[PDB]
Parts: structure tokens; sequence; C-alpha cells
């Protein structure tokens, strides 16, 4: 059965599937900190599902055929444009950040849905709990207006409060000059235009705000670039955590049923990411919104609800 | 009437099941076939009306209005399809559906025997009309125009609902055939004064009566072209048709209750005609012209003589085709210059020769050139109001002078003089536009050869 | 309130002017008290004396309106010698309408109140003459 | 094009009330999720 | 809430109402109201926030006060007739108390102040129960005691409710407050016709329940609680805007929609009783409701309000809420006028 | 007559009446106090208890 | 349609409508009398059922 109260009444309870390995682990750090590699190793060693960092096209990867959609359907948010013209008048900077927060919010729901439905833990790369560091860095460099920050906090306030924090937070502390050296080595043309001040603000946001906050309710593990290479040691530390903090200890089948009822409904997950706060960076006028939506409905397998698209080979429509 | 109701309903699945690019071809072609069959309603007898069933009936009053109603739908479809070209397909189909549903309500409104059935359908026409104006109008003010249109009408119609229900309780029926035989005189009392007003004011707002007219210029300036055509050609005539029927049961009280409304209409027609001389918006000028013409209809209906009822019926038909034609002429300029200002584009006869002939013919019917049915109707009303009181000839005469002045002034300003130098997108007239104009004027002028079919039951 | 309306309607028209004004003023004055009561309850006055000032303000206006209506309406019937004519109360209604405009110092409100009060008062006389029921007893 | 509501037009319907008065000047829209 | 407990609490709400409608004894009627109130508080509190706590508290005080007045009327009736049978009362003072008690329960003006606040403070699904199912029990009692009801009192309550409901809704941007004032106005029509023809009270009640359930269901489908949130529906579910448009016009009493039928039939009954001024006044005052329904149609359906960039993410996910009975309810909300004579089944 | 029945004059009246109806403090104390006034005038002025 | 078909179709319509009008007027009169006198099946408001009364000898004799 599709999950709901009836399935819950018949035994589908989260505690019957969650073991001692049913942990949500998030890996955090600065740009070019090798967190992607460490996250991939923890999942393999621990037998957890790995979630790549949620980019602009994360939602595209979870719907339809899984392939990225043209950029107009993402709102023309561009990470490349952000580096070249961080203060552009089209409001690309905040529009990207608002879009990225929504993508992370969706990914966190996908992760929690996986954990609660199968009992298998997941590994994320950053999350909606640490997404603000980029917002703070953007604001401190003058890339976004103060009203943009207010909109971000309004959206974050009414969304993050629904979800539990990660069981484990793994922070990889790479000093800015080392990161500034690794960005140049990585040979990305646009990324090479980043400044240390922006990178320093990102680092300050983790240490000033993120890590102290998560310590109050999570198991926080910190490492350097060298200490991070030893994946076995990191996984050894994770397997020896106590778990005596945070709200995960107060959860029970009843509360997790309500949480699973939320995270499984993606439109309910995104309900408040589009509150009618008319802000120039994220506001789209009616004519552009109308015709872009019409184009979206014309994409293959997008006119009708999944399973009712003849143009992609669905069958038995007259009985579905 | 089912032979017209059902095919009209079938236009809806026809539009929705048509190929993507054949929505205009299919709906136009088949609504013309319906219009063709509407001539079978001409089986009118000299004593009895054509009484189909317990629900619907036609007589010489409703038949010409029914044919005008069914002829106007294909014309509204040709008029609309250009400015709706960039609309998405589903919204085009919904627009056509609103027009089809409006025709369905109208042909049922004009044929209902029972007056509450008339009331409901008479009221049902509000919904699609409002949707057309507010959804597919062009400018911001269309939301206010919808509100004025809705609440002017309801301020009058709700008292009518109370009065009709009161009448049925007392009389026992609202079937119009029964009311012809069971009608009793209305005796003087304050109760009957308000019963008279409740029975009439709803129709007066529709005409519209002078003083209750300010909603009409707003609606026309804001409505799309099809909205203007149906508004001017048929919707105003619901008030006239309602008054023509309900005055049966208001005698003899109408003898003195009419005076304030005759004074408003007799004076109102002169004021609205003079207003037309100073209007700057071409759609607003035509809207004021309609108020002036409908003022005669109100007077003719109120004085209740055979000649005036014949004049009222002929004027209602003639005005419908003329005013709808004028809006289409004004719209064709608008679709080129995107402005309703009358002085913006001048000397257009030099650039659009044939379209200037349509302007001339439309203006000649508006000023009622003999022997057009516009004059026949106006002349009959002038004859009957002279007997009502000889002095009225002065007011009628002055109005005919002013009517010629603004009719030709509109022609002279837009078509003659020197063309505006900087306007250089005046492309030649399309076949669609020329056909649209000629489908107004040709039936109008052909009716001159056989006027009796538009003179109503009193013929 | 039935009793107060009874003595007003018990008396003929254009007779005992001083009695009609007493009745209309009493009817109007009470309405100002009812309006005042809900006002102080639902909008707490700043001070006890502030509430008294508001109560007097509303009650005086309502009493004044009813006083003028009865005075003007009963004189008009007296001078015109037309006891059973709605136009008498049309004059009485507008008079009370103007007083409201004065008390509110708004010529626009006075004109608006004149029409609405004038028509309302005229309709009340027609209903009295022809037995219009507002709260009709069920019969069928 | 046909006119459609802009941001200014939309904000008429975004306040605590439709017709501001001196007595409601301090009112504020309730929280998006009803939580205070 | 545990799903099994939620079902049990919902059935207790229903059972409390049913007891009121099947009882021939005043004590059992009072017990039904007590049971119903006991089970309705948990569903108002089920999201645990201060606004929900305030709403439940304001609801409890109002309903508890009314139930005390109902019991006082029952005992006065017992003193002067020596029996408990649910029917006309045998003392005028008991009739006034019972009528005022039931007006308080229904939220009619001037006991109306709680309805906008309680509805605003509880979830949409709870508001749906509050403004629909909860009217059944008080109306079913009014249906049985109307012969002893003071005509002036009941018509005064009706007129004030139509005025207050109409005026209150003009100043609202919150969808739950709009529905609350819509409810107050509609209770006024139901009780105006009660002295003349109780069958038309039932007709108006049933039709009102259907349209109100339709609106609440469509608000839930999109999780909209504000006018501006509802103005985004065009860029997500265009069909829903058309359904909302039709339902609102029906609630406005426009022909040829179902919501015209109750206003039409009520006008007929009062005119048969030589009541002309009251129906005319009520119909005109009901244009106030039509105005702020039309305003919603303007921002929802007839114009396209500005959107937000993040809305594009919603395009990719289907509507997964149950929307139970919505296709049926919306069709009955709009297309029932041709079947109006069927109102005799209620006779 | 114009000032009385203009669209602007009718619209303002309802707008003014709406603010009177809706501008409330939200306090339990004031709403119930209004219930008390309602019951008293029901019996004292209108004799609804008879 | 020929003139005789329409003519006699009109008579059938008139007969039905005339009969309905008469019945409508009677119903208003019947309803008025039933409500005023309570001697008909309509407006029959319930009274206590006498089959609920206990007729057996009571504990004391005077009753
Ligand atoms: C037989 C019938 C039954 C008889 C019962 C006999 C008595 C037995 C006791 C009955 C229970 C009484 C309970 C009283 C109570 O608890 O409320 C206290 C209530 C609230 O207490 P509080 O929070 O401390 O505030 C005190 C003031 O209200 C000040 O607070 P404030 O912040 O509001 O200050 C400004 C003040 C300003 O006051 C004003 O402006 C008054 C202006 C009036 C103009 C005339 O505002 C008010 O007073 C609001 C109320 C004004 C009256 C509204 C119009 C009625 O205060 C009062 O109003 C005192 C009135 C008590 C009078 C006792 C006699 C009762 C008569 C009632 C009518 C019975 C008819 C039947
Ligand atoms: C005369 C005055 C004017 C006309 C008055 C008419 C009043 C309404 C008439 C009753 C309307 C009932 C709804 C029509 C049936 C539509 C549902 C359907 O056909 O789906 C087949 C239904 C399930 O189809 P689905 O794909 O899951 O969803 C269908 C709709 O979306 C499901 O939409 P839903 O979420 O709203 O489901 C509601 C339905 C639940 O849907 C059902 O389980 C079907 C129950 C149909 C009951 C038939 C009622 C008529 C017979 C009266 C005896 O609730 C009921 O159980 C109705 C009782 O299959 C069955 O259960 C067959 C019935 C087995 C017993
Ligand atoms: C708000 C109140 C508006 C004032 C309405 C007052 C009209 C009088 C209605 C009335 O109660 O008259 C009673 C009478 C029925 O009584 P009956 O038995 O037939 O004869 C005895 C006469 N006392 O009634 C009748 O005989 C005739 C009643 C017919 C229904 C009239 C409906 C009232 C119309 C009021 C508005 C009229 C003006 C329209 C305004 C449109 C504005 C654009
Ligand atoms: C049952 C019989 C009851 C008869 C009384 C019915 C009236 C009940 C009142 C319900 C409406 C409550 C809303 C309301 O009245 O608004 C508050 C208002 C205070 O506003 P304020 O400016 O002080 O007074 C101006 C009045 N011209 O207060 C008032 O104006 C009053
Ligand atoms: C005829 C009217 C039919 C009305 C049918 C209404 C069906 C319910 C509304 C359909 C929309 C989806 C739905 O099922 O409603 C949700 C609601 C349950 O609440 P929900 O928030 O969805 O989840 C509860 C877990 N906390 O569901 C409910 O709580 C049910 C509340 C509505 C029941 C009252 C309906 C009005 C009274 C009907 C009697 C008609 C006489
Ligand atoms: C028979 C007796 C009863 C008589 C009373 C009248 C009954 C009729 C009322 C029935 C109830 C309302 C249901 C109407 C069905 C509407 C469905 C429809 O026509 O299409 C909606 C349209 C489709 O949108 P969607 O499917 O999401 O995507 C389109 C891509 N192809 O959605 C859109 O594209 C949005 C278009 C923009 C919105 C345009 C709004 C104006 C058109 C509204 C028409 C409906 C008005 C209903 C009022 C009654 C009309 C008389
Ligand atoms: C077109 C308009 C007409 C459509 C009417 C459709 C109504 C549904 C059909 C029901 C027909 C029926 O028999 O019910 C009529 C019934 C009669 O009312 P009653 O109080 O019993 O006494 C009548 C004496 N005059 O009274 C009623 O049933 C109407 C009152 C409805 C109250 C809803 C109560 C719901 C309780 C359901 C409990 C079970 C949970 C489901
Ligand atoms: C913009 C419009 C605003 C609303 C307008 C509403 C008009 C409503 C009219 C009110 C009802 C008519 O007015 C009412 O008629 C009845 C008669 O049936 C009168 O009834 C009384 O008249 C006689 C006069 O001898 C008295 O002896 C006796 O007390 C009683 O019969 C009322 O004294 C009168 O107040
Ligand atoms: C919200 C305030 C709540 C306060 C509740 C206070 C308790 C009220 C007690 C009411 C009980 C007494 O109620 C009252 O008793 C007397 C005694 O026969 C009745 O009798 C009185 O009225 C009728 C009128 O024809 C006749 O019986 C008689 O002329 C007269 O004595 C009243 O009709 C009844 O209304
Ligand atoms: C004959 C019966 C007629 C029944 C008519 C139906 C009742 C309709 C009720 C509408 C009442 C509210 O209507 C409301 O009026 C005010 C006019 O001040 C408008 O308000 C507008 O004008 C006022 C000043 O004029 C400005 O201060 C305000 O900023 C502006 O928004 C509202 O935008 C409109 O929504
Ligand atoms: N503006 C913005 N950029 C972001 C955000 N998340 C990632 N990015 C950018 O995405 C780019 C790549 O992300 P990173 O994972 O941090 O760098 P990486 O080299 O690819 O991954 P690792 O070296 O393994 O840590 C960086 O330039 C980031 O600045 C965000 O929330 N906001
Ligand atoms: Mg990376």
């Amino acid at each position: 059965l599709q999950y709901g109260p009836l399935a819950y009444i018949l035994g589908e309870k989260a505690t019957k599937k969650m073991t001692e390995k049913s942990k949500l682990i998030t890996v955090d750090g600065n740009i070019c900190s090798g967190k992607s590699k460490l996250a991939k190793e923890i999942a393999e060693k621990l037998g957890l599902k790995h979630f790549p960092e949620a980019g602009i096209h994360y939602v595209d990867s979870t719907t339809g055929d899984g392939k990225p959609l043209p950029v107009q359907f993402s709102g023309n948010c561009s990470l490349e444009k952000f580096y070249d013209d961080p203060k552009s008048n089209d409001g690309n900077s905040y529009r990207l950040q608002a879009w990225l927060y929504a993508s992370r919010l969706l990914q966190y729901a996908d992760a929690l849905e996986h954990l609660l439905s199968t009992g298998q833990g997941v590994v994320l790369e950053r999350s909606i709990y640490s997404d603000f560091v980029f917002l703070e860095a953007m604001y401190r460099q003058g890339f976004i207006r103060k009203q943009c920050v207010d909109h971000y906090n309004q959206v974050k306030k009414v969304t993050i409060c629904e979800y539990l924090p990660p069981h484990v937070v793994v922070y990889v502390d790479v000093p800015v000059p080392e990161v500034q050296s690794r960005i140049q080595k990585k040979g990305n043309p646009h990324e090479m235009k980043i400044t240390s001040a922006y990178l320093q603000d990102i680092e300050n946001a983790y240490k000033g705000t993120f890590l102290p906050e998560m310590s109050e309710k999570c198991e926080v593990l910190q490492y350097s670039a060298w200490e991070a290479q030893d994946a076995e040691k990191v996984v050894e530390d994770i397997e020896y955590l106590k778990y005596d903090k945070g709200p995960w200890l107060d959860q029970n089948d009843r509360k997790l049923h309500k949480l699973r009822m939320l995270v499984q409904d993606k439109l309910e997950v995104l309900n408040y990411t589009s509150i009618p706060v008319f802000l120039p960076e994220v506001t789209v006028g009616a004519h552009q919104s109308d015709q872009v939506f019409q184009e979206f409905t014309e994409l293959p397998g997008r006119k009708y609800r999944a399973g009712y698209n003849e143009d992609v080979g669905d069958k038995w429509i007259w009985l579905k | 009437m089912l032979k017209y109701i059902i095919p009209t309903i079938m236009l809806m699945p026809l539009t929705w099941l048509s190929k993507n690019n054949m929505i205009w071809v299919n709906s136009t072609a088949h609504s013309l076939l319906i219009s063709f069959t509407s001539l079978l309603l001409m089986n009118q007898f000299g004593d009895n009306s054509l009484n189909f069933s317990l629900l619907f009936f036609s007589d010489s009053l409703s038949t010409p209005l029914l044919i005008l109603t069914m002829w106007l739908l294909p014309l509204m479809l040709m008029a609309s399809q250009h400015h709706l070209s960039k609309e998405n397909l589903t919204r085009k189909k919904l627009f056509i559906t609103m027009l089809i549903s409006l025709q369905l309500f109208l042909i049922m409104t004009f044929t209902a025997m029972e007056l509450i059935l008339f009331y409901i359908l008479f009221e049902a026409t509000l919904v699609p009309t409002l949707i057309i104006i507010t959804r597919w109008g062009n400018q911001t003010e269309r939301l206010n125009a919808g509100l004025y249109f809705l609440f002017y009408t309801l301020a009058g119609s709700l008292p009518l609902l109370v009065a009709l229900i009161y009448i049925q309780n007392t009389v026992g029926s609202l079937n119009f055939l029964m009311l012809q035989y069971w009608v009793q005189p209305v005796h003087n009392s304050w109760s009957n004064v308000f019963m008279w007003l409740a029975c009439m004011m709803a129709f007066m707002v529709k005409m519209p009566l002078y003083g209750l007219h300010l909603w009409l210029p707003k609606a026309h300036v804001e409505a799309p072209i099809a909205g203007s055509m149906v508004l001017a050609a048929v919707l105003l005539k619901l008030g006239g048709y309602g008054m023509l029927r309900i005055t049966l049961i208001l005698n003899p009280m109408t003898d003195f209750m009419a005076y304030p409304f005759i004074m408003l209409s007799l004076w109102g027609m002169i004021m609205t005609s003079s207003i037309c001389l100073r209007q700057t918006d071409l759609k607003s000028l035509i809207a004021y012209s309609s108020v002036s013409h409908m003022a005669l209809v109100i007077v003719a209906i109120l004085i209740q003589t055979p000649w005036s009822y014949m004049g009222a019926t002929a004027l209602m038909i003639a005005h419908g085709l003329t005013s709808s034609m004028l809006f289409c002429l004004a719209n064709s300029n608008y679709e080129r210059i995107h402005s309703r200002t009358m002085i913006l584009a001048r000397g257009l006869q030099t650039l659009l020769p044939l379209m200037a002939t349509w302007w001339l013919l439309a203006s000649l019917t508006n000023l009622a050139l003999p022997p057009t049915i516009n004059l026949i109707g106006e002349l009959f009303v002038v004859m009957s109001t002279f007997s009502w009181s000889n002095i009225t000839i002065i007011l009628m005469g002055v109005n005919m002078v002013i009517t010629a002045l603004y009719s030709l002034y509109m022609l002279i300003m837009t078509q003659r003089g020197k063309y505006t130098y900087h306007i250089n997108n005046i492309s030649p007239s399309f076949t669609r536009e020329n056909a649209l104009m000629s489908l107004h004027i040709l039936p109008l002028l052909l009716l001159t050869l056989n006027p009796k079919i538009i003179l109503g039951p009193l013929y | 309130a039935k009793t107060v309306l009874r003595q007003y309607w018990d008396i003929p028209e254009g007779t005992e002017c001083h009695r009609k004004t007493y009745a209309t003023t009493s009817i109007g004055g009470a309405a100002g008290l009812v309006v005042s009561a809900y006002s102080v309850a639902l909008k707490t006055p700043t001070s006890f004396l502030e509430g008294v000032a508001r109560t007097g303000r509303y009650t005086f206006t309502a009493a004044a309106i009813g006083a003028i209506f009865g005075l003007t309406s009963c004189i008009s019937a007296q001078v015109r010698e037309k006891p059973d004519d709605p136009l008498n109360y049309l004059i009485g209604g507008c008079a009370g309408g103007l007083i409201l405009g004065a008390r509110t110092r708004s010529y626009g409100i006075g004109a608006a109140a004149c029409a609405y009060m004038g028509l309302t008062a005229a309709l009340v006389k027609m209903g009295q003459l022809e037995g219009w029921q507002v709260f009709a007893e069920p019969k069928v | 094009r046909q006119w459609q509501p802009d941001v200014e037009w939309a904000e008429q319907y975004g306040g605590a009330v439709m017709y501001p008065t001196k007595e409601t000047a301090h009112w504020k829209p309730p929280p998006w999720n009803d939580v205070d | 809430m545990n799903p099994i407990i939620f079902i049990i609490i919902l059935l207790t709400i229903m059972l409390g109402t049913i007891i009121v409608m099947i009882s021939s004894h005043w004590l059992l009627v009072w017990i039904g109201f007590e049971m119903n109130m006991l089970a309705i508080i948990p569903i108002m509190m089920k999201n645990h926030n201060p606004r929900a706590t305030e709403a439940s508290t304001k609801y409890f005080l109002t309903q508890s006060t009314a139930s005390m007045l109902l019991m006082m009327a029952v005992i006065i009736n017992l003193m002067f007739s020596g029996q408990w049978t649910v029917m006309k009362l045998f003392n005028p003072m008991a009739s006034m108390l019972m009528t005022m008690a039931l007006a308080m329960k229904l939220g009619m003006a001037p006991f109306h102040f709680w309805v906008p606040e309680v509805t605003q403070g509880i979830p949409l699904s709870s508001g749906l129960i509050l403004l629909t199912w909860q009217k059944l029990a008080p109306m079913s009692v009014l249906y049985q005691i109307f012969p002893s009801i003071n005509l002036n009192l009941i018509l005064t309550l009706s007129v004030l409710s139509i005025l207050i409901g109409g005026w209150g809704g003009l100043n609202q941007t919150q969808l739950r407050k709009i529905m609350a004032y819509s409810s107050i106005a509609h209770m006024g029509w139901m009780t105006a016709v009660l002295p003349y023809n109780p069958t038309m009270t039932l007709l108006n009640l049933i039709i009102y329940i259907i349209m109100t359930s339709t609106m609440f269901t469509m608000f839930m489908a999109n999780s909209t609680t504000t006018t501006l949130s509802l103005s985004h529906t065009w860029n997500k579910t265009p069909i829903m805007t058309v359904l909302i448009l039709a339902t609102l016009l029906s609630m406005g009493g426009l022909p040829p929609l179902s919501g015209f039928m109750p206003k039409w039939m009520i006008i007929q009954e009062m005119t048969k009783n030589n009541s002309i001024i009251l129906p005319t006044f009520m119909a005109i005052t009901a244009l106030l409701n039509l105005y702020f329904y039309m305003r919603l149609t303007y921002s929802t359906t007839l114009t396209m309000f500005p959107s937000t960039n993040n809305m594009k993410m919603k395009w990719q996910f289907p509507l997964m809420k149950k929307m139970t009975f919505l296709p049926t309810m919306v069709v009955l909300s709009t297309m029932m006028l041709p079947l109006t004579p069927m109102l005799s089944v209620l006779e | 007559w114009l000032e009385a029945i203009l669209p602007k004059t009718i619209s303002l009246a309802q707008m003014k009446a709406s603010t009177l109806v809706t501008n409330q403090k939200g306090l339990i104390k004031l709403y119930f106090l209004s219930f008390l006034i309602t019951i008293l005038i029901s019996m004292i002025l209108f004799n609804f208890h008879e | 349609d020929g003139p005789e078909k329409n003519y006699e179709r009109t008579m059938a319509i008139l007969q039905i409508e005339a009969e309905k009008a008469e019945l409508r007027l009677k119903e208003l009169e019947v309803r008025r009398l039933m409500r005023a006198r309570g001697d008909g099946p309509w407006f029959h408001y319930p009274t206590i059922d006498k089959e609920l009364i206990d007729h057996s000898p009571k504990a004391t004799p005077d009753n």
C-alpha cells in the first residue's frame, strides 16, 4: 500500500525497521575541502546511501526521466554567472541561493523518507542546516541585499522546524589559503574568480554559528585535510559515538509517522518555499510565468501525471 | 426550441474535439448552419403565437431577436480570432465556450413562457458576459467595469425576483399565455407603485435608462470586441424585451408611472447625443450613441401604442446590427494603432479606401437614412409620440439633427482630412475584416425590402 | 419599546406636536444608549470620564435626530393639513439627516443621511398606511 | 499585451486587513505556518 | 494523533450530533452537545501552537456557556410542564434562553465574535468540521422547537447575522476568516425562513454544507490559507482556479448555479406569508457577500497574479492530497438548479 | 441625490461599516461583556422573554 | 406546422397551465386554513403519546 495511516495501523512503523545503523550523517566544510570524497567513503564503509550535494538540477534528477531540464525551467539560476557577476542586476545571486535552499530542502526530505522507510542511513554533503553559510558570505560581500537575507530567514524559519537534525555532523576544516590553493589547482575558470574574503566569510559562518549550534543537538566530528584522508579512522569514530543529545531521542512511532507523512509529500515539503513575499530577485511576473509553465507541460512525459503519458510508452491508460 | 438548443450545445464538444488549428473554422461554420435553420421560426401566424411546448414559445417579438442572436455568434467568432491568436489553445476554447453558453442562455431567455424561467436565464447571461470582460479584457479598469456591470444589474434584478414571485402567488401563474387572459388592472396604492418599480427598474438598467447608463460606457471601453458586439447587439435588448412583455400586467398604472422615465428618456437622448459630439474615445462615443437610441425604445415601450411597439421592435433590431458594426469598425482600427482615441489616426480613407465605405454605410444607418430599418423604427416612434403629445416633435427633431452631426463627425474625423504622418503600420484590410463588415450591413439593408418580419406582434 | 412606539402611533398626525417630539426623542435617545453600550463594551474607553463623554456624545446625537424628526414631521403635517401623506415624514427624515451631518461636521454625510433617512421615514408612513409587515406573522 | 497584476496591485491583498484604519495600524499578517 | 484515536474522536463527534438528532428527551439532547464538544477540542488542538490553544479556549468558554443556558431552559421547562419531551417549550422565558443558547452555539450575530477567531486559529480540516458538521445539531433542535420561538427574536438574529456576516467579510484577506463571516451570513438565511417553512431551512443548510465543504477541500488541496497564497494556484493547478471560480459564484447566489436555489426558495416562502420588505432587504444585503466572493475570483481565476521563481520546482510534483469527494461536491455545488423540485424529499 | 447614491458614496458606507464590525480587540472579556448587554436589552427593551 | 396543430397545441398548453394555476391557488388557501386551525395533516406538531402512560395500580390509591 501507499504509505499512510492505514499502512501505519497495519504495522508499518519506523521503529520496527530502524536499527543502530539508521543514522543520518552530513559532511560539511568549505569549498574544495574534499568533503565529497570523504562522504563517499563513509557511505561505502558503513553501508549507507550516499547523496551527492544538491545542485541546481537536483529536482530534475528525481522526476520524469531523471535528466536535467533546460535552464529556463530552473529560473536561469547559474552558479557560473554567480562567480563572474556576483552583483548582477538580474538578482541571480539570491535567486540561486533561494533555489539551492529549496533543492536541499527537497533532498533532506528524500533522505529522511529513505531512512524512515527502509531503516538505512544516508550521507549528505551539506544540508539545509548549513546552507546559510553561503547566504552570510554573500551578504557580507555585498552580493545580496539585506531584504534578501530577511526573505531567506522567513522561509528557513517555517521549513527547518519540521525536520530532525543529522545524527552526525562531520566537519572538514581546510584553511582558506589551502582551499584558495586547491581551487586554483582544480582548474575551474569561473571558480578561480572567487576571493579569499568570500571564502573567509564561509569559514567564519561554520565556526561562528553552525558548529556551535549543531553541537548542542548533534555529534560533531571535526578533521583537518590530513586527518580527513583516513576514512577508516573517521568511520571508526562514527561507530563509537554515544548518541545522547538532540531530538532523535524523543522520537517514537507516532511522531515518526507524522514526519514520514510530511517528507513523502513533496508539494507539502515545498509549501513555504514560495511564500508570496514579492522580492525582485525571486518574483516572476505573470506573462513570463505563464509561458514558461506552458513550455514545461510540453516536455516529454510532463503533460500528465506520471503513468498517463502515451508519448513515453505508458499503457492501459483507459484502466488507470 | 430543442432543435436550436441542442445544436447550440453541440458547438461545445465540437470546439473541444476539433483539431488544434481548426477551432475557428469548425465553430464558425457550424454556428452559421444553426443561424440558417433559425429562419424556420418565421412560421408566425396572424392570431396565435408559435407555442412549441409548456416551456418555450416564439412570437413576432422574440423571433427577430432570436435570429439576431444566432447570427451574431459566427460574427463574434470572426471578430475575436485575431486578437486571441497568441492565447494558449485551452484558453481559446474556453473563450469560445463562453460565447456558446451565452447564445444558449439568450435563445432560452427570448423563448421562455414562464417569467421566472425568463428571470433565471436573463440573470444567467451575467456570468459569461462578466467572465469575458474581466478575463479577456485588455486593461486594468476591466475589473471595475465588471463590478459596475454586475452590481447595477443585481440592484435591479433582485427586486424583480421578489415582484415576480409575489405576482405568481396572487395570480397563480407566471406563464405569459395565462397572463394574457388572467391579467387584472393595477389599482392605485403605494404597494402597487413599488410593485411597478420592482417590475421595471431591472429592465431599465439594461436598456439603459438615462441616469442609470454610466455602467455602459465603462463596460464597452473595457470589453473585448466580442463582448462589445453581444453587449450592444443583444444584451441591451433583454431590457427592451422584458419591458415589452411585463407591461402587460402593469396597466393602467403605467399611464402615470411612465412620466418620470419618459422625461428622463426624452431629455436623456438629447444630452447623450450632445455628449457624443465631445467624446474623445471612439468606443465611448459608440456607447453613448447606444444610450441615445435606446432612449427612444424606452419611450416607445412606455407609451404603449401599436405604432410605437412596431417602432420599438424595428429599432431594437436595427440598432443591434448598426452598433455591432460600429464597434467592429472601431476595433479594426484599434488592432492597427492599439488606441481608441478618435483623433489619433485621421485621413484613413486615403489609406483604406474600401474600409472607408463600410464607415460611410454604418454612419448612414446610424443617422437613420431612409428607407433603412433604422429610420423605419425611428420614424414609427416619432409618429406615435407625436400623438402622445405634439410638443415631443421638437425634442425628436433636435435629436435627429444632433445624431447626424456626431455620426458624420465620427466619419469625418477618422476617415477624412490628412493622414497622421507618423503612423505607418496601416496595413491593407484583411478579407476577414471586410467580410465581417459586410455580414453586418448586407442583412441590415436587405431587411429594407421586407420590413414586416422585424415589426413584431403588433404588425 | 413596543409601548413607546404605541403612544407615538396612538396619537393622530399633526396634533399634539409636543407629545410626538417627546415620543420620537425617547425612541431616538434610547437608540443612542444602545449604541453607546456596545461601543464602550467593545472599545474600552481610556478613562471612566472618557466613556461618559462618548456616551453623552452618541446619546445626544440620537436624541437630537429623533427630536427634530418628530418636530419637523408633525409641524409639516400641521401646516400642510395633510395628516396621511408620506411626504411629511420625508421632510422629517431629511431634517434628522442634516443634524447628523452637522454633528459630524460633514456636509457630504448630511446630504447622504438626508436622502437615506428621508426615504426611510417616507417608507415607514406608507407601510403604516397600507399595513406593510416587516416581521410578518406566519400564515401559510 | 493584456494587463496583469503587478507587485503593487498584489500587495493590496497582502495586508492584515483590506481597509487600514488608525486602530488596526499595528496589526501584522499572521505567521505563514500559524506558529508563534 | 494516533490514526486510530483520530478516528475514534471523529466518531465521537458524529455520535454526539446523532444523539441530539434522535433524542426525544432534553437530557439526552444536552448530553449529545456535551459529548460533541468534548471530542471537538482535541482536533482544534492537534497542531499544538498558542493560536490553536487560544481558539480551543475561546471555543470551550462559548460552547460551555451556551450549554449551561440550554440546561437552564430545560429545567425551567420542567418546572412549568413536568416533562422532558423534545418539542415546543411551555414557558416563554425558557424559549428565549434556549433560542439564545442555540444562537450562541451556531455563532449567529451578535454572539458571532468567536466564529472568525476560532476558525482562523485551527487547521483547515478542523475549520471544515466547525463550519459544517457542527451546525447540524443546533439546527436540528431549532427545527423542533420553532413553534414556541419568539418571532421577533429569531428574525432579529437573522437580520443581524446577514448584516454582520456581509460587512465583516469585506475587510478580510485570510481565507479562514472569509469563510467564517460567510458562515454567519448564511446562518441568517436559514433562521429567517425557519418560522415560515422549516423545510427551506434544511434545504439551505444542506446546500450550504456542500459548497462550504467544497471550498475547504479546495483550500486544503493547495494548502492555501491566505488570499495571496490562493493567487498562486493559476501557476500550479489551473483547473482548481476554475472550480474555485464556479463555487464562489454559486456561494454568491448567482443563477443558474446551485447556490441560487436556497435564496430563491426562501424568498418564495416569505412572500407567500406577505413578507416583502424582509426578503428584499436580505437579498440586497447579500450583495455584500457577492462582492468579496468576486474579489477572490479576481485574484484567483480572472487575473494572473505575480509568481515566484521557486514555484517552478512545484511543477515537477503531483498533487497527492486525498481531495475526497471533491469532484462530486463541486458538481453539486454548481449544477443542481435544474433539479430544484427535488427539495420535496426533505419534506 | 447625487451625493446620496453615488458608487463612491455607497462603497464608502460599506467600507466604513466593515471597519466598525471587524476592528475588534480579540479579548474574551469584551466579547462576553457584549453578550451581557445583548441579553439585558433583549428583555428590557424588546421583551424577547415574553 | 399547420395552423390547426399549433392552435390545438396551444389549447393543450393552456389547459395544463390553467389547471396548475388553480391548484396553486387552492394550496395557498388550504395551507392557510390548516395552519390557523391545525385540523389537517399539515402543521401537525407532535403531542405526547398516551401509550407511554402506566395504567397499572400504583403504590398509593389516589391517582
Ligand atoms: C447544466 C446545468 C448547470 C448550469 C450551471 C453552470 C454549470 C457550469 C459550472 C460547472 C462547474 C465548473 C467546472 C468547469 C470545468 C472547467 C474545466 C475546463 O474547462 O478547463 C479548465 C482549464 C484547463 O486547465 P488544465 O487542465 O489544468 O491545463 C490545461 C492544459 N490543456 O483551466 C484553465 O486553463 C484556466 C483558464 C483560465 C481561467 C479562465 C476562467 C474563465 C473561464 C471559466 C469558465 C467556467 C465558469 C463557470 C461558471 C458557470 C458558467 C455558466
Ligand atoms: C432604504 C429603505 C430602508 C428600509 C425601509 C423599511 C420600511 C419598513 C416599513 C415599516 C412597517 C410599516 O410601519 C408600521 O406599519 C404598522 C401597520 O401594519 C403600524 O402598526 C401600528 O399602526 C397603528 C396606527 O393606528 C397603531 O394603532 C398600532 O400600534 C399598530 O397597528 C406601525 O405603527 C408602523 O410603524
Ligand atoms: C440570561 C438571564 C437568565 C435569568 C434566568 C432567571 C430565571 C427565570 C425564571 C422564569 C420562570 C418564571 O417565568 C414566568 O412565570 C410566570 C408565572 O406563571 C408566567 O406567568 C406570567 O406570564 C403569562 C402571561 O400570559 C401568564 O402565566 C401570567 O399572565 C403571568 O403571571 C410567565 O409567563 C413566565 O414567563
Ligand atoms: C443598491 C444596492 C447596491 C449593493 C452594492 C454591493 C455592495 C458592494 C460593497 C463594496 C464596498 C467596499 O468597496 C470598497 O470601496 C472603497 C472605496 O472607498 C475602495 O477603496 C478605495 O477607495 C478609497 C477612497 O475612495 C481609498 O481610500 C482606498 O485606498 C481605495 O482602495 C475599495 O477598493 C473597495 O473594495
Ligand atoms: N552560492 C552558492 N554556491 C554553492 C552552494 N553549495 C555549493 N556551492 C558552490 O558549488 C561549488 C562546488 O561545491 P563544493 O563541493 O564545495 O566544491 P568541490 O570541489 O566540487 O567539492 P569538494 O572538494 O569535495 O569539497 C562551489 O563553488 C560552491 O561555492 C550554495 O549553497 N550557495
Ligand atoms: Mg563537492
